[PDB]
RNA sequence: AAACCGGGCACUACGGUGAGACGUGAAAACACCCGAUCCCAUUCCGACCUCGAUAUGUGGAAUCGUCUUGCGCCAUAUGUACUGAGAUUGUUCGGGAGACAUGGUCCAAGCCCGGUGA
């Protein structure tokens, strides 16, 4: 019955070129800016973390060098801006 | 290796490639040491003049530059050796169209 | 030697606005794809339907980032900036008021570093809070190291290196009372209201 | 651009926080947000 | 792509592909 | 909404949680794959339409990357993992998998459910950038 | 300047090839990181290619060039197998592998282009 026209589909079209050329080039720019931003952030963090663990005695050099599973069950409700 | 020499020696092969900072291209001899023509955007005289040194603009520019440095240097024809993943669309289309409209015949 | 200086952080609860270019291109890309890469099904319409709905005539309008607790600069709650990161800092040792400022610090416990140190710092916080069950300490590794009295360690005055840990937030209401008559969260995402330029340079551990 | 697939209903969700960044297929259905426990 | 001119010659010699419905929805408005 | 969360919260979260000589190592959603059970087309037209609907881009099988991945995953993650509580596995490798077995869960669909009306093997597997089952469960624990 | 590094061409199996641990970039270079708008990508999909953007992020040891083990060939030893010409129905004269053994896994050579002080 109504599987024929739905599967075939109809290519719809209508335009506004204000809605056709808003310059994704700036978009690409600002987005690579943001990503390099957060990358520099994260990498400095990484590096001082490795430094931190380094800065401890052999007690944690053997007891804090291993990646751990205690972070694994880190459930965390995200926001709800209206309590139910 | 590529051409499997057939009847008429045809030196001066053009080949081009694209680092995502500069477009480089050469037209090289069968002695294949003395590069008969060498057109790159990395050049001294071309780092500054050419600004956007990785799009089709720098591509076609390098093509035109070369084609003239060729017609004026007396190598009025050349054979193309596209590398394995190339295809005559885009960044090599520009080199090809530019050296073909520079006067040269391929 | 060694201290353990943990801190709590409320993770922001909505998305900070990105520059208009991003949203502009996104709406545009959507409409562009709707021109070409759209071929809508059920050319009639989505005809199967029920009409009497919206039955509870109240949309989900949280009025966000601009709550009343926001317009009054209220550190003592956790309802100021719905799209900024927040941090917990309590009053330091009032002996020195570092560079003419009421010293605020982190629940740092100096100790001989007897047990597993993630445990000793998490217990530091559970002692400073009364051991209430809202917390999460990420890794057994510390955040980063900070030297204390390094120049005064040359005359051998007691030396310790704070190893920061990180915990997060899951609930709004206070996860403490106080330890030093003064608790203050951030809303400027950074620690000058709480501490001098040391943290302004340790901004390589907050983001 | 090439053209074979579609989704056109701009759908906003009804999580109590308020959910955006949802875009769906059945198109003339504009918005039918709802959530629960 | 080239299918554009392919359909050009296709409508020049023959006519009436699914471009019948295409042009139908395009000539409705 | 989701990547906006993965880039500030999650990435450096996992980064501190574990120890990688660099930062590129941390896991992350690569691709999604949906493959149903009903043998193939010509068997039910609205059946194939259903095999299309919740993904929006598919005809033969489907694989999703990019904003397709983000949008689809947030839809799934919220509908199933929050009010019907389904089952879900994660293979002791990069692979992470789950099933559908019905569709009339989500309001979007619920009115237009007339098309599904049949079970599906509907193997939907997220193949992330995971490297060890440890990190896999990290990932889909920290993704609610 | 002599020389070095990087990039392209070239030559080459001792100059290949996996494998693993390394040493790793930013000084410059190459790569990647990020999108998919028109050219391209998919018989679904920026996964691969492409187009578009990186002002100094990473070498994810992703590839990459690097450091040594270890990965085929190259070189040759003693012999035997086989065989040539011979008839003392093979007591002579030549040629001589496969496998076993050993060792090397080069000394070397250009041309352009950017850079390191020049």
């Amino acid at each position: 019955s109504l599987g024929i026209f739905e599967a075939e589909e109809l290519p719809k079209y209508k335009l506004t070129e204000e809605d056709g050329e808003r310059l994704a080039k700036e978009y690409s720019k600002v987005l690579m800016r943001e990503h390099r931003e957060r990358r520099a952030a994260e990498t400095a963090l990484l590096n001082l973390k490795k430094s931190a663990i380094e800065a401890l005695p052999e007690n944690l050099k053997k007891a804090a060098l291993e990646p751990d599973l205690t972070p694994f069950p880190a459930n965390r409700g995200m926001a709800t801006l209206t309590p139910p | 290796r590529p051409p499997r020499l057939f009847d008429y020696l045809k030196p001066y092969v053009l080949k081009m490639h694209f680092t995502n900072k500069f477009v480089h291209a050469q037209v090289i001899h069968s002695p294949t040491a003395t590069v008969a023509c060498s057109a790159s955007s990395q050049e001294k005289a071309l780092r500054e003049t050419m600004d956007i040194t990785r799009d089709v603009a720098a591509a076609s520019k390098i093509g035109k530059i070369l084609g003239e440095r060729l017609l004026m240097k007396d190598i009025p024809a050349v054979t193309i050796q596209m590398k394995k993943e190339q295809r005559y669309h885009g960044k090599v289309k520009a080199v090809i169209d530019s050296v073909r409209e520079a006067g040269v015949k391929l | 030697k060694i201290v353990a200086s943990v801190l709590f952080e409320r993770l922001r609860v909505v998305i900070p606005k990105p520059d208009p270019a991003v949203y502009a291109f996104q709406e545009f890309k959507f409409n562009w794809q709707q021109q070409f890469r759209r071929r809508y099904p059920d050319e009639f319409l989505d005809i199967a339907k029920n009409r009497a709905k919206g039955e509870y005539q109240m949309d989900y309008v949280p009025a966000p980032r601009i709550t009343e607790a926001d317009k009054n600069n209220d550190r003592k709650s956790l309802y100021r900036a719905l799209d900024k990161k927040l941090y917990l800092l309590i009053f330091g040792k009032p002996f020195g008021a570092t560079s003419d400022k009421p010293v605020w610090h982190f629940p740092e416990k100096v100790y001989d570093s007897e047990p597993t140190l993630r445990k000793c710092a998490e217990s530091a916080l559970k002692s400073v809070v009364g051991d209430l069950t809202h917390t999460y300490f990420v890794g057994n590794a510390p955040m980063a190291h900070m030297a204390i009295q390094p120049t005064e360690e040359m005359p051998d005055l007691p030396s310790y290196k704070r190893f920061f840990f990180k915990c997060s937030v899951v609930a709004a209401s206070k996860y403490d009372i106080s330890n030093c008559e003064d608790f203050v969260w951030v809303t400027k995402d950074e620690l000058l209201e709480f501490f001098p330029e040391q943290a302004e340079f340790f901004n390589k551990m907050i983001i | 651009v090439g053209k074979v697939y579609h989704f056109g209903a701009k759908r906003q969700m009804a999580q109590s926080i308020g959910q955006i960044a949802k875009f769906k297929r059945r198109f003339n259905e504009q918005e039918a947000e709802a959530a629960e426990e | 792509a080239a299918a554009a001119a392919a359909a050009a010659a296709a409508a020049a010699a023959a006519a009436a592909a699914a471009a019948a419905a295409a042009a139908a929805a395009a000539a409705a408005a | 909404p989701l990547n906006f969360h993965y880039e500030d919260v999650l990435r450096q979260d996992l980064l501190l949680k574990l120890n990688y000589a660099n930062v590129m190592e941390v896991p992350g959603l690569c691709e999604i794959r949906v493959v149903p059970k009903a043998p193939y087309n010509f068997i039910i037209k609205n059946g194939k339409l259903a095999m299309e609907i919740p993904c929006g881009q598919k005809f033969i099988q489907s694989t999703l990357r990019g904003h397709g991945m983000s949008n689809f995953l947030v839809r799934i993650l919220t509908v199933m993992s929050l009010l019907d509580f389904p089952v879900e596995i994660r293979k002791n490798s990069i692979q992470f998998s789950m099933e559908t077995e019905f569709c009339e869960f989500s309001p979007e669909l619920e009115d237009h459910f007339e098309i599904f009306e049949h079970i599906r093997g509907f193997n939907v597997t997220i193949i992330t950038s995971a490297n060890t089952q440890d990190e896999t469960l990290l990932l889909w624990s920290g993704f609610l």
